[PDB]
């Protein structure tokens, strides 16, 4: 398929890998009773193992000669062949959360700079203010862009201290 | 002012009284700006004159039995020889486009540099009907009203043909035969239901 | 703020001030305050007349034709339910008749609207300029040729009240035709005969409970 | 002072006279997206275009849907109409979309330049004499002129009322489309068919029992 890979659902090594893991679990099972606590736990593990291998094959991943899933990172190859969920979609999932956390913290830091004693508002958090800013961060991409266009996102070069040069 | 398009309504201020064909009809105020009105006044007459020739040509072809306005140019795509009053014409599609483009470009180019003359006269008025100032006023009104009627009539030909797929004279005869059976309501397209 | 002298839909009830008896049939009924805005109430005043006047014609056109059929009077359209007249075959197809209907109504309705927008501006015959309506007519009440018998020259206020009372009742009747026809499945006069046959056991409570 | 939530503190930026001039202002801005006055002016235009586009689209899904059920028309489900139309079509969907982007892009571009410089499209000579009617009105997002053939915007008394109706039906239409998308995945049926199912047995056919919305239950 892509880069010589093959779908895991059609991979011989991938299928053999599942048997090896289940065989290991089964070997430990036969030293217990039918419905003892250890036996129930082992059976639960085997169910998750079978579900995991079905899900990855159902997801249409690609397996190498090693018979293990490999991920596609190029946006063009991902959208071309329906691998957007491996890296491409999670890329924009993380950035939204990462910007959320960073934007909320920046809003709080600006908020307390106006207070009389900003330092005491950092070791001792103003929880009522933090919760207020936590909820308003859901729209950070909109607020972040509007700050950039209005020119209030960055400090002026003349207001930033620098070393002699 | 020629009249009133909507009795009981006020006339737009920006439309001059002496402008021929003035019925005070400008719901969208497209001619409010004097610069825009000057261009549109010329374009209405030019459209009217072309439509009047177009409608006359469309009716003449079918009345004389040489076909309908729609299928006249089919010989080019189908593959054949042009005809005019039944006599063969040697030119082909490529030749016609070249000569038409050159002739129209030269004639229309001359008018373009005039600056917006709608009533040139002189060389274009050999019989001198509109030489007298007083007489010209009413003739201009007659020209535009027939021109406006021709513009609507041609729109009827195109719209009716799309619905019924027939020529204008053929449709007129069909309506006369069965007035209540053949009309826009009964063509199955103009009215969505029924 | 409405005075207590005027008739009230609910005696001893406070009523809106803007319903001050000017309009015919002004009984102060407006629990939802729809007509509070004078501009809107100006429109609703004409809508009531238009819906009412058509309703009076429609109800008359649904009972009288059926009444004649029972009496035995014979005409080609006899015995056709009011909701089956559309399916009936006439000299021309329904589509062609519909097209003519809109073209004819477009002229008169726009003529009527022009007067409403600017009263007195549509009182002249476009062709025969000699003809004209009286200049004192108000929106919704053309008069003139529309009142050939001069009834409007009498107690106009009472006549306006009588018109709206009959009109409002007519509008309710037509809604009864749709509800009854959709439920009973028969013509209106048939429902009346059933009710008169056994008034006590033929109420809508009896009829609808049986169905579900 | 009507508000989306009585007893809540309306955002300050929505209480300014400029903000209160906007139709449908009920003080709803919990995330503070409109704090910057320049941003709110841009977001108001976005709502109007979303409102008007949604109303046209929903009307194109609902009215054909009802008439189809009534038997007066035969139109496929809104989520299938794209495939059905392209079959008996004069062009493939690639060519059809490319033209759509040129025409929409050109028209949208002119609207864009009016937001940046209101009334700037009436530049003399810019269009073939038609620029005079492209100046718009004194209110951004309400062009008028050729876009108001019946002149319903010339009545001052009814002006505020008209704008409120547009925004209210527009917001309702936007939610309707979001319901069509969610109900297609949830139920796998048409919008009108979903309504028919709910009316038959309201207490057993709803999102609480569709087996998707509430996975825990
Ligand atoms: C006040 C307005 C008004 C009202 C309330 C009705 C109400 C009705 N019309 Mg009527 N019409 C009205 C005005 C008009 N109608 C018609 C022409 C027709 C026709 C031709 C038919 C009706 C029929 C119907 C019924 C539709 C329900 C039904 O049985 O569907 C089920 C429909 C059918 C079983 C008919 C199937 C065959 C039909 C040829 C298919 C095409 C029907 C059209 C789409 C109907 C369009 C009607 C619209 C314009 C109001 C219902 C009783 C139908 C009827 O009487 O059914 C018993 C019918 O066939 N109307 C015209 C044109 C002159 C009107 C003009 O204003
Ligand atoms: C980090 C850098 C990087 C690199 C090395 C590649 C590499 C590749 N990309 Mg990817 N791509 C990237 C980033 C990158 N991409 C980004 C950031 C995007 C936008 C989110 C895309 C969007 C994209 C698309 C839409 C497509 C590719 C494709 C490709 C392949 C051939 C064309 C190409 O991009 O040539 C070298 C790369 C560059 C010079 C960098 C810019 C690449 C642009 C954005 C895409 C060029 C597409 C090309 C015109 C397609 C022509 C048809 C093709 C079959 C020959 C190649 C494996 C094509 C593919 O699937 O081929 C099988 C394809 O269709 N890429
Ligand atoms: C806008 C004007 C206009 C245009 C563009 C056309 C175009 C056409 N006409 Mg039509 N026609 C028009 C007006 C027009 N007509 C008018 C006003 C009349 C009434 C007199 C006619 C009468 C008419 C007939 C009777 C026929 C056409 C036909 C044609 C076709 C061939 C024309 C040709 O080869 O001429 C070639 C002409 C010349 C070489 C001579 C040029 C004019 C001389 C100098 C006039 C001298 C006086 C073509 C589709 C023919 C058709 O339909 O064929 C299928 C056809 O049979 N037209
Ligand atoms: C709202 C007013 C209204 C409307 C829309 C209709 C519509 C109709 N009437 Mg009704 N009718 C009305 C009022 C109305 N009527 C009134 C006030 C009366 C007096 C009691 C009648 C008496 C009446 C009779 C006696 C008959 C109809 C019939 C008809 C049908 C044919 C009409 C026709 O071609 O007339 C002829 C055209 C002109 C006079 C022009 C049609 C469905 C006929 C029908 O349903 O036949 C099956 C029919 O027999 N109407
Ligand atoms: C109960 C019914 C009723 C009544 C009392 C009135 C009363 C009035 N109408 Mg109105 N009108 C009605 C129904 C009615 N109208 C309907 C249904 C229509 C629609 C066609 C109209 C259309 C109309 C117009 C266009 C005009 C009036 C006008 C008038 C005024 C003068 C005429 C008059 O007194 O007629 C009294 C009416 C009757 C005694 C009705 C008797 C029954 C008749 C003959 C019909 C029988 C049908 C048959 C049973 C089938 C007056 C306020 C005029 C006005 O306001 O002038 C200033 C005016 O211009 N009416
Ligand atoms: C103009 C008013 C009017 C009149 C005189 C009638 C008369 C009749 N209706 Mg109808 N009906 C009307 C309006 C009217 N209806 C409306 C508006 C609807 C829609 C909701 C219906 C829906 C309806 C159904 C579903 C049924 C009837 C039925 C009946 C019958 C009486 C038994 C019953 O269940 O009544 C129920 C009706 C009502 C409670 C009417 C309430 C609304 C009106 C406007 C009240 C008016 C009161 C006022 C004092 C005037 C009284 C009449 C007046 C002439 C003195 C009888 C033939 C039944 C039938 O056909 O039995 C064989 C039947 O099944 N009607
Ligand atoms: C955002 C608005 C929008 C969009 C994008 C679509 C998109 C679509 N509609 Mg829908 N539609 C809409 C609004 C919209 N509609 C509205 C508001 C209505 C009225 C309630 C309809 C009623 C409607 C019907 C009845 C049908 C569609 C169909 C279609 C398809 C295109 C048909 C075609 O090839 O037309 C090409 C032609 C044009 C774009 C030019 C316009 C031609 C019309 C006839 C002009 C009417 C002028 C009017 C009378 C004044 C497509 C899925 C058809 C479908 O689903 O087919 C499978 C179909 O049957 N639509
Ligand atoms: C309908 C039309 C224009 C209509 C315009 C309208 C209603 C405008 C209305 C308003 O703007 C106002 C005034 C004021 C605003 O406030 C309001 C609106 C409402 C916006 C023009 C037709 C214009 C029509 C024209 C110019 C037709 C020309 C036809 C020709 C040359 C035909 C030639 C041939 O037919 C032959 C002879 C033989 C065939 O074989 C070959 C061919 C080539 C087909
Ligand atoms: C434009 C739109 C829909 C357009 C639909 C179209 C063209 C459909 C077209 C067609 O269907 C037809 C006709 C026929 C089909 O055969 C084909 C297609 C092509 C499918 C929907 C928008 C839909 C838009 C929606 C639902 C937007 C919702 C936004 C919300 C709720 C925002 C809320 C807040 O932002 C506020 C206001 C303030 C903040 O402080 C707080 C939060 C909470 C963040
Ligand atoms: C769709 C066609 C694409 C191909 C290119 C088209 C080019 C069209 C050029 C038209 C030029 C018209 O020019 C003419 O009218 C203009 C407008 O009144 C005048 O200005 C010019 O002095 C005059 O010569
Ligand atoms: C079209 C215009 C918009 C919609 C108008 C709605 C108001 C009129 C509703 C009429 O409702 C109507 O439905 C059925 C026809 O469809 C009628 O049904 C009846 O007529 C049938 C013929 O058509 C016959 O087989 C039976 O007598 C019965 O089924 C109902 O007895 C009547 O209530």
């Amino acid at each position: 398929d892509i880069a010589g890979l093959t779908p895991c659902s059609e991979s011989k090594a991938y299928a053999k890998l599942e048997k090896k893991e289940l065989k290991t679990l089964e070997k430990r099972l036969k030293q217990y009773e039918a419905d003892s606590a250890p036996a129930v736990a082992l059976k639960a593990t085997m169910e998750r193992t079978k579900a995991r291998f079905a899900n990855y094959a159902k997801a249409g991943l690609l397996c190498g000669n090693d018979g293990l899933p490999h991920l596609i990172a190029d946006p063009g190859l991902a959208l071309k062949y329906g691998h957007a969920g491996e890296v491409f979609i999670p890329t924009f999932g993380f950035l939204y959360v990462a910007g959320y956390i960073g934007y909320v913290g920046r809003q709080y830091l600006i908020a307390v700079k106006g207070e009389a004693k900003p330092t005491d508002k950092e070791i001792i958090i103003d929880v009522p203010l933090a919760t207020k800013l936590a909820w308003q961060g859901a729209g950070w991409p909109l607020a972040a862009v509007q700050e950039l266009q209005r020119g209030t996102l960055l400090e002026k070069e003349e207001n930033i201290t620098v070393s002699p040069r | 002012k020629a009249g009133n398009w909507l009795p009981g309504s006020d006339a737009p201020a920006w439309l001059p009284d002496d402008l021929p064909g003035n019925y005070g009809f400008d719901p969208l105020s497209l001619g409010k700006e004097p610069a825009s009105l000057k261009r549109f006044t010329e374009s209405e007459v030019i459209h009217g004159r072309w439509a009047m020739l177009g409608v006359a040509g469309s009716l003449a072809v079918e009345l004389l039995g040489y076909g309908n306005w729609y299928d006249a140019p089919l010989w080019a795509v189908n593959g054949g020889k042009a005809t005019w009053f039944g006599i063969e014409v040697p030119f082909d599609l490529n030749a016609l486009l070249a000569f038409e483009f050159v002739a129209m470009a030269a004639a229309e180019g001359q008018r373009g540099d005039a600056g917006g003359v709608v009533y040139p006269g002189g060389a274009f008025d050999p019989l001198g009907f509109a030489k007298d100032s007083s007489k010209s006023g009413e003739l201009k009104l007659k020209e535009i009203k027939n021109g406006r009627l021709a513009m609507v009539a041609f729109l009827g030909f195109v719209a009716q043909h799309a619905a019924t797929g027939k020529g204008p004279i053929a449709a007129l005869g069909e309506h006369l035969a069965n007035p209540w059976g053949a009309n826009f309501a009964t063509n199955g397209i103009s009215v969505p239901f029924f | 703020k409405r005075d207590a002298a005027l008739p009230s839909w609910m005696p001893g009830a406070d009523l809106p001030g803007y319903l001050n008896g000017t309009l015919p049939g002004d009984f102060g009924f407006d629990p939802l305050y729809l007509g509070q805005d004078p501009v809107k109430l100006k429109w609703y005043a004409q809508a009531e007349l238009m819906n009412a006047r058509f309703a009076m014609l429609a109800v008359a056109g649904i009972l009288v034709p059926e009444l004649l059929s029972n009496i035995g009077f014979s005409w080609p359209g006899a015995g056709v339910a009011w909701y089956d007249a559309g399916k009936f075959e006439y000299f021309a197809p329904a589509s062609s008749l519909f097209g003519v209907q809109m073209l004819l109504f477009a002229w008169v309705e726009i003529r009527r609207y022009q007067d409403f927008v600017k009263p007195g501006s549509a009182n002249q015959d476009p062709i025969f300029t000699n003809n004209k309506l009286p200049d004192g007519n108000e929106p919704g009440y053309p008069g003139g040729i529309f009142d050939p018998f001069g009834w409007s020259k009498g107690d106009i206020k009472s006549l306006k009240l009588k018109e709206i009372k009959n009109g409002r009742l007519a509008m309710l009747a037509f809604a009864g035709f749709i509800g009854q026809a959709y439920t009973t499945g028969t013509t209106p006069l048939k429902n009346l005969s059933t009710h008169l046959a056994d008034p006590w056991s033929t109420t809508v409570w009896q009829n609808d409970l049986a169905r579900l | 002072r009507q508000s989306w939530l009585p007893g809540s503190q309306i955002p300050a930026h929505l209480d300014t006279p400029a903000a209160q001039a906007l139709a449908g202002n009920f003080g709803f801005d919990p995330l503070g997206l409109g704090k910057d006055p320049v941003a709110l002016r841009w977001y108001q235009q976005a709502e109007l275009i979303h409102c008007r586009t949604a109303m046209a689209g929903v009307a194109g899904i609902l009215i054909p849907g009802l008439l189809t059920k009534a038997g007066a028309l035969n139109v496929p489900e809104w989520y299938d109409a794209g495939k059905v139309a392209i079959e008996n079509s004069f062009a493939p969907w690639g060519s059809l979309l490319a033209v759509q982007l040129f025409l929409c892009g050109f028209v949208e571009a002119k609207r864009w330049q009016d937001i940046r410089k209101p009334g700037s499209q009436g530049e003399p000579g810019s269009f073939l004499g038609f620029e005079a009617s492209l100046k718009g009105t004194s209110e951004l997002g309400y062009p008028g002129g050729p876009f108001d053939p019946l002149g319903l915007s010339k009545e001052a008394d009814k002006w505020a009322d008209w704008k409120l109706k547009e925004v209210k039906n527009g917001r309702l239409a936007m939610l309707a489309f979001l319901g069509f998308v969610a109900q297609k995945y949830a139920t796998g049926a048409g919008p009108v068919d979903n309504l028919a199912a709910h009316l038959k047995d309201p207490w057993h056919v709803n999102y609480a029992t569709n087996g998707v919305s509430l996975p825990f239950l």
